[PDB]
């Protein structure tokens, strides 16, 4: 593929269409 | 890590695979 | 008000927004 | 599930938050 | 909640997941 | 070519899009 | 409503400036 | 205002519901 | 109309809400 | 996992994150 | 169509690349 | 061109037109 600038939502969009149902964790450095 | 990098620099679909459940 | 159905992308996008930097898991298998 | 508390029915704003980490 | 940056059409979908069908006015400066 | 079905988040996101920096209601009890 | 000139049934991009503020 | 403020800064939840109908 | 500032998927899904079905081209510089 | 249904924006949303830089074309009438 | 590989029925994200430039 | 512009300048819903199919 191609690589992505992905922040905030987009992130999270991006791992609902890698995962899918499957799932995901989204987790942040704190 | 994901979450920065991917907003800081660039990264694949194969690198967000890593997430996965 | 009656809060809505949300599916797939939204309701990601709703746990973002909601958990922000706290992060979240999205685990749809359970 | 979450798609059970939340898309197939319908949940709080509240319900959510049980998700977060 | 946590607090969220919103900026833009981010913003609006942040009043719709918060507002629904109550409804919401959008008002930027001018 | 005939425009569409835009509903909830997707309703706002165009009125968000057409009305930008004048801004907008959403109303839907109306 | 809007949700009637436009989800319901389906309208112009004119329409939605119907309500622009 | 909420506009500005939310995207320069940051708001809560809380703060949105300040604009709803 | 007014003019929008534009970047990343929101110009993509702001050629959806212009073209629609007709459909449309995404062509950044290379 | 099975992959889903992409309607309308969602469809165009995931050629983007898919096709990035390279673009792509959203022809529905085909 | 791309409707038809992808929203009518369902593709891989592979698929989705049949499209990209 | 378009996608650089709209991103870095403004542009307008009629210039977005030159793009449809
Ligand atoms: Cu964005
Ligand atoms: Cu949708």
């Amino acid at each position: 593929f191609v690589n992505q600038h992905l922040c905030g939502s987009h992130l999270v969009e991006a791992l609902y269409l890698v995962c899918g149902e499957r799932g995901f964790f989204y987790t942040p450095k704190t | 890590g994901i979450v920065e990098q991917c907003c800081t620099s660039i990264c694949s679909l194969y690198q967000l695979e890593n997430y996965c459940n």
